[PDB]
């Protein structure tokens, strides 16, 4: 309950309260890990042993009193080192009354982007995970980095009243634009309606040709792969207006009776 | 839940029972096809070793679990939401990924999450679910209950609950008497409400004072909040 407190660079080594023997029950500690204006704290364990799921380390990020959670610890076991993204790191041990056991004990240091890899320049995108991949998966249909972020968001709707409708702005690698219907059909409708998450296509229809940018022309292929080309020769450009409605969300289809009671 | 009765198999096919060691102890709601959403409460301290915590998709009754409707799955990660406190009990939300994907049958159907800017009025009857406890002091239920509750406004349940910090990530409801509320042992419960024939998710069972007492509601998640952040794990 009244174990340590903030610490700052020179003193990073540091026990629970009785690391060497064993920490006492409901004890609420609290460490919160300085840095300079831009360093990072990176927490790492030199040795981790704890009771089960009633005894845990609460590892924050809050900077303020809008914590935020980076990790919850519990149990035997080498955990990973932690990484935090500003100057501040709280961590809180919250313990039981009964079972008590050793403790841990981690010494933190500071930095720049810690945790983060380094950005590969000179045209690598870098999904999430950190892998890098020019452009052999910028929105094409494999899934080479392993979080999913390679398939990010490279279509959306655009000037739309309600959620599920919009435009047809689309994006081939970097640059966003529009596309036409020019040989608009229901196979590529039904096709970006799941690629925005929606359901089957419903009546899409233009209005009337406003922008200017590299539309696209949108094509079909057996093999289930589209094929489109950002070309810039096209008259009386058709904007879909997609109207599409959302996915099979929770409605009840079983076989319920009707029984006001 | 404890003043509710017992549903009819299929009647909710998003509602699934999360086992931790052979034993149920928290409640989640089908959102994707390999994804889930459940209270942080539950999780919190579980999240270390996801393959402990086995899913069981269309469960209707606690002691027919080789039923061909049932889809068991397995975890392998959960996320629990950066904004969570235990202290303030505030953002108790969580959401857990499946191993396999799971067909969606006649009786596992994923659950409807609330659009942005989409509110919904008090006093508006709200439908839950879960395999909780039929009284505060007693045990489980072996048939999935479920009930009907109002819902209350912000204002009227931070007057009603004077020992929590009831923040604009929580949303109320419950009777004035009480008596049909839920309660222990019925964590991640949905509050779903229907909204033009769809059942949306307008809250996960985050706390509550106690159970079946009068003017004491039961507080949820507002999962309308964290739309984005669910979906951003459903792409
Ligand atoms: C490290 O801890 C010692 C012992 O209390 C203290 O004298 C010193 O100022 C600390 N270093 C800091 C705060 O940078
Ligand atoms: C914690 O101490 C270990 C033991 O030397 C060290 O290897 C590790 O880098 C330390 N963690 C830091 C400095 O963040
Ligand atoms: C969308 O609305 C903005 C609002 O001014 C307008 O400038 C723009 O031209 C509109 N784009 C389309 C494609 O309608
Ligand atoms: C559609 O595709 C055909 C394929 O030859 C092409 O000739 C035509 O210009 C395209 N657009 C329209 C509006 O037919
Ligand atoms: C399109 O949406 C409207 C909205 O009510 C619906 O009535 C109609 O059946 C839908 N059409 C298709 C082809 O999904
Ligand atoms: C499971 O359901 C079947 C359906 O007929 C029933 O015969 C059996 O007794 C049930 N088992 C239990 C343990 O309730
Ligand atoms: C689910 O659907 C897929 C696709 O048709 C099928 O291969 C599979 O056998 C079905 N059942 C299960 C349990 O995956
Ligand atoms: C909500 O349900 C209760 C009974 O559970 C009923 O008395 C009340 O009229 C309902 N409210 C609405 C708005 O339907
Ligand atoms: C609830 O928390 C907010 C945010 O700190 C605070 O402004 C308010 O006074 C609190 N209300 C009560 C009743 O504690």
């Amino acid at each position: 309950c009244g174990g340590p407190f903030e610490l700052w660079e020179p003193n990073t080594t540091f026990s629970s309260t009785n690391f060497p023997n064993s920490y006492p029950n409901l004890a609420f500690c609290v460490w919160i890990l300085n840095a300079q204006k831009g360093k990072n704290i990176q927490l790492h364990f030199q040795e981790f042993d704890l009771e089960n799921i009633n005894d845990v380390v609460e590892i924050r990020d809050g900077e303020e009193a809008d914590s935020l959670l980076l990790a919850v610890y519990t149990g035997p076991g080498p955990v990973k080192d932690v990484f935090s993204t500003t100057n501040r790191m709280t961590v809180l041990l919250i313990t039981n009354d009964v079972l008590a056991r050793g403790g841990f004990k981690a010494n933190f240091t500071t930095g720049y982007h810690l945790g983060i890899p380094e950005p590969c320049k000179a045209d690598h995108f870098q999904c999430k995970n950190g892998e890098c991949v020019p452009l052999v998966n910028l929105c094409d249909g494999h899934l080479h980095c392993e979080d999913g972020s390679d398939e990010a968001d490279c279509v959306r709707f655009f000037n739309g009243t309600t959620n599920n409708n919009g435009l047809v702005r689309f994006r081939i690698q970097s640059i966003w634009h529009t596309a036409c219907a020019e040989n608009w059909t229901t196979q590529i409708s039904n096709d970006v309606c799941q690629l925005l998450g929606l359901g089957s296509g419903n009546s899409s229809k233009p209005i009337f040709p406003t922008d200017g940018g590299p539309f696209v022309k949108l094509n079909t292929a057996p093999d289930g792969h589209l094929i489109l080309t950002p070309s810039q020769q096209c008259l009386q450009d058709s904007l879909i207006r997609l109207q599409c409605n959302h996915k099979s969300c929770g409605k009840k289809l079983a076989a319920q009776d009707i029984t006001p009671k | 839940i404890v003043g509710g009765s017992n549903a009819k198999e299929g009647a909710w096919p998003w509602v699934v029972g999360l086992y931790y060691g052979g034993r149920l102890l928290c409640g989640a709601s089908l959102v994707s096809s390999d994804w889930l959403v459940s209270a942080a409460h539950c999780v919190y301290g579980r999240n270390l070793e996801p393959s402990k915590w086995t899913a069981i998709l269309g469960l209707h009754m606690k002691s027919n679990l080789t039923s061909p409707q049932t889809v068991p799955r397995l975890i392998d990660e959960i996320v629990i939401n950066p904004h969570y406190n235990r202290r303030r009990k505030d953002n108790d939300i969580a959401m857990m990924h499946l191993e396999f994907k799971v067909n969606y049958t006649d009786y596992i159907q994923p659950i409807c999450l609330p659009e942005e800017n989409q509110v919904f009025p008090p006093g508006r009857n709200c439908s839950i679910a879960g395999w909780g406890t039929v009284v505060y002091q007693g045990t489980t239920a072996n048939i999935l209950q479920e009930a009907d509750v109002p819902l209350l406004s912000n204002e009227r349940c931070q007057q009603q609950m004077p020992e929590y910090n009831i923040t604009e990530n929580m949303i109320c409801a419950g009777y004035e008497e009480g008596g049909i509320d839920s309660c222990q042992g019925d964590s991640g419960g949905p509050l779903m409400c229907q909204e033009n024939n769809r059942w949306f998710l307008a809250g996960v069972t985050s706390f509550g004072y106690k159970c079946a007492l009068p003017n004491r509601p039961g507080v949820y998640a507002r999962v309308s909040r964290f739309t984005e952040w669910i979906q951003s794990f459903l792409h």
